[PDB]
């Protein structure tokens, strides 16, 4: 009963923890990856 | 031969479930958060918005009372009270200066 | 001259407009109501975030509890929710205050006779036993069958114009005697045949 | 999903004997030794069979279910697909495998499309997971939904297991905007707005986190912009109780607020009164709420642009005049009341005009308004409007019909009035 | 039990829908758009930068 409907709970907080991390981590990633295409292009107007 | 019953009423129905329950009413309501005043408590602040609103509605209702009226719904009822009050007024307003214009009149023909 | 003209007028429309305003008023002094008593529902009844529901227990007649939280977890779903309420039962060592259902002719005198307190659940209920001894012994005292018949009577009359007297209000003597009607006739007639 | 697990249900209850078949030739006998593999993966990593290892195994054995076209066949293995993504311990990797493999690829796009709509249901489930253009390709306007929605009901019956296939493309940028290309959405706007489910917040939330991902889309942002009933769909989604399913209409929202389209939302539809109805609505997620105080930054800055088209006197010229915040309120009205006498009241006169003779009651009613606000600043305004006759319309305004028209009028008949007698 | 304990699943399965599906989804959603765009706004700054450099050259 209670700690039935407390396990529902504690899964919703787990996945908005790993909704939030996934924020920064997509972020990060994102930055990264296209801190090398951008230097990929800039080669380009070399070329 | 009553008995304690405990059931969940989700809030997404919360409100439609306790108008049904009220509609015909069959077991008295707990104490349980009675103890967190009508500061906050668990919906006291929303308690208190709709007792605000009774408020005004009440204001309105001994308003149109006094008028000798016959007896989102809140804030009708306040644009309703305050369109009373402003009609009022001006009626109000309009019979001072008829009475200051009559005794101008009455000062006027006799001098 | 003109600016009475123009306070009638003003007045006038505020008078049309406090008809309706009134009209409204009656069916909102309801939802009025209806809104106080959920807000005493909340302010007293606590709630869970992670059951994102309102929770709690208490007292209800289990003939009651056998359709009325069914019709209510019914109505719950009809409300477009993606579940209805609840309806499970629950236990404690405390004895809960409890009534005796009243009938519409047998809540007078309950009601008279509850002046002395309450019972258990289902404990013991004078009641039924003074719902005709009360009028078994208070004829003895006033027997004369040529008054009993005029007590009758008199009471016959406010039985009969119940219809209207339910609604009509009355002086609070006169209130107090006509919420005991049934009782007052069952002692005349006791009376009469005493 | 329990959804997805109710039509998985059916399939793995009912139950096909594949090597009776084969012996007719309907499957092939070592596709049909495979497919009891391939259902039994689970079965072989209890056993710890070097089978249950091997992906490619149960992707061989998934590539011959896709093939068969019968619904009932197909289904009892593509619920077993279905089944193996979702299970690590059954064929986790085959998944995966499949669409690495071309010819595995292929064969769920055999499945794919024309199949029974239970099987097609599945079919367009796997195909749909990752783990492609030709998947953007078999996305039409009629779709998987010919089949999935409640026309060909079968057991998916139900427009959202569509829309879960058009939620899936969503996720890929190109595929959105390819679906774009694509019609149906005036349709998908009153389909967002879904009310039936085993869960009011399913229904719709799904619809509504595609519509977040649609509005990134800039050429997906070009059909939102065709689409209307955007505020309504929002005001549906605000009215179902689950925050979450608001918060995404919020989201879309406000990463496709258009100031132009948010202002027209706030004048006609009240967008700037649903932000504060948003705070009087129950909202669980913190981010619900301040998007609302978020809506509201943005909607006072439209509120601003108005006020100059108010003193502009825009609205007067189009003779279209509406209800807006900045006119009603009064340090507005206070610099308007200049703004309307352009010249002598010239702006002003114009709207008199306007007053005594109007297409709407109301619009009668909104200049009725306006010019008690002027009147209150300049007494001499008001004779200008009985110059104009706006005047001696008002009284006979009082009593003409229309809660707005008679409010308004009994208004500037006092308004007047007061003035007249001190 | 009984109308209890269905109770009880169906208020597991509708918060985690509602927590998974309609929250955490829209979460994940946007944090992929801010992955999209944001860096990009950048990227177009630097080819900007890098077009001027070169007329320089």
């Amino acid at each position: 009963g209670i700690q039935q409907l407390l396990a529902a709970e504690q899964e919703a907080q787990h996945i908005v923890a790993a909704a939030r991390n996934a924020k920064m981590a997509r972020l990060r990633q994102a930055k990264e990856e296209a801190e090398r295409e951008i230097a990929e292009h800039r080669a380009q107007v070399e070329r | 031969p009553m008995q304690l019953v405990q059931i969940i009423i989700p809030i997404e129905s919360a409100h439609l479930t306790v108008s049904y329950l009220g509609e015909l009413g069959l077991l008295q309501f707990k104490d349980l958060n009675s103890e967190k005043s009508p500061f906050q408590r668990t919906y006291a602040a929303q308690i208190k918005k709709c007792a605000e609103m009774a408020r005004k509605l009440r204001f309105f209702k001994e308003q149109m009372l006094k008028a000798g009226i016959l007896s989102d719904l809140e804030v009708k009822l306040g644009d309703l009270e305050a369109e009373l009050v402003e009609i009022n007024a001006n009626g109000d307003k309009l019979q001072r200066a008829h009475s200051e214009l009559v005794e101008y009149k009455l000062v006027l023909q006799k001098a | 001259s003109e600016l009475k003209t123009t306070l009638d007028a003003g007045l006038l429309h505020r008078g049309n407009l406090l008809q309706t305003i009134g009209d409204q008023f009656e069916q909102w002094n309801l939802l009025v109501k209806r809104e106080k008593s959920i807000y005493h529902t909340l302010n007293m009844l606590s709630l869970d975030v992670t059951k994102k529901c309102l929770v709690g227990e208490g007292w209800s007649p289990v003939f009651a509890t056998k359709q009325i939280q069914d019709a209510l977890e019914r109505a719950a779903f009809d409300s477009n929710s993606q579940v209805g309420a609840i309806f499970q039962v629950l236990h404690t060592k405390e004895s809960p205050p409890t009534y005796f259902r009243t009938n519409k002719f047998t809540s007078a005198f309950q009601e008279i006779v509850d002046a002395y307190g309450v019972a258990k659940y289902r404990e013991a209920n004078p009641g039924v036993f003074t719902i005709v001894t009360f009028p078994f012994l208070f004829a003895v005292m006033f027997g004369d069958w040529g008054h009993g018949i005029c007590l009758l009577l008199g009471t016959l009359v406010l039985i009969v114009r119940e219809k209207k007297l339910a609604s009509q209000k009355l002086d609070d003597i006169t209130d107090m005697t006509f919420g005991g009607r049934y009782v007052i006739l069952m002692m005349a007639l006791f009376s009469i045949y005493t | 999903m329990d959804h997805a697990e109710l039509t998985t249900e059916q399939v793995l209850k009912r139950d096909i004997p594949w090597e009776t078949y084969m012996t007719t030739k309907l499957i092939s006998g070592t596709g049909l030794q495979l497919l009891r593999r391939y259902d039994n993966r689970s079965e072989s990593h209890r056993a710890q069979l070097l089978d249950d290892d091997g992906p490619s195994y149960v992707r061989v054995f998934v590539s011959i279910l896709r093939d068969i076209y019968k619904e009932e066949t197909v289904e009892y293995v593509l619920a077993l697909i279905d089944e193996m993504l979702t299970a690590n311990p059954k064929r986790a990797r085959l998944f995966h495998d499949k669409s690495l493999a071309s010819e595995d690829t292929y064969e769920p796009f055999l499945r794919l499309l024309w199949k029974g709509n239970w099987f097609i249901q599945e079919k367009s489930c796997k195909i749909l997971a990752s783990i492609t253009t030709i998947d953007d390709v078999l996305k039409l306007l009629v779709e998987w939904l010919c089949a999935q929605l409640k026309k060909p009901s079968h057991p998916s019956r139900g427009v959202p297991v569509a829309i879960n296939c058009l939620a899936a493309l969503l996720k890929e940028p190109m595929v959105r905007s390819s679906f774009v290309q694509a019609d149906g959405v005036k349709l998908l706007t009153p389909l967002i707005s879904p009310a039936s489910t085993q869960q009011s917040i399913q229904l719709l939330y799904e619809t509504c986190l595609c519509v977040w991902l649609l509005s990134y889309y800039e050429p997906a942002v070009e059909y939102l912009a065709t689409t209307r009933t955007l505020p309504r769909l929002i005001d549906v989604v605000k009215s179902s109780t689950k925050e979450k399913v608001v918060r995404v209409v919020v989201l879309i929202l406000r990463n496709l607020l258009p100031k132009g389209n948010f202002a027209a939302q706030m004048i006609d539809l009240g967008l700037p009164q649903v932000v504060q109805s948003l705070k009087a609505q129950a909202w669980s997620d913190e981010d619900l709420l301040e998007g609302l105080n978020q809506l509201e930054e943005g909607l006072k800055d439209n509120i601003k642009r108005l006020s100059s088209f108010d003193k502009y006197k825009q609205e007067v010229l189009l003779g279209h005049l509406d209800w807006s915040p900045m006119h009603k309120d009064p340090l507005f009205w206070r610099d308007n009341i200049t703004n309307f006498e352009e010249n002598d009241f010239q702006i002003l006169r114009v709207l008199l005009t306007i007053l005594d003779t109007s297409s709407d009651p109301r619009a009668l009613a909104v200049a009725c308004f306006d010019l008690s606000q002027f009147i209150q600043y300049h007494p001499a305004g008001r004779v200008i409007v009985t110059d104009l006759k706006a005047k001696e319309r008002v009284m006979k305004l009082m009593n003409h019909e229309n809660t707005e028209v008679t409010k308004s009028a009994l208004l500037c008949i006092q308004r007047l009035f007061l003035g007249a007698k001190y | 039990n009984d109308a209890d304990v269905s109770k009880q699943i169906q208020q597991m399965v509708r918060f985690i829908r509602q927590e998974a599906e309609e929250k955490a989804n829209e979460i994940s959603v946007s944090a992929e758009e801010e992955f999209n765009i944001e860096k990009l706004q950048l990227v177009e700054a630097e080819k900007k930068k890098i077009r001027q450099e070169y007329e320089r050259k």
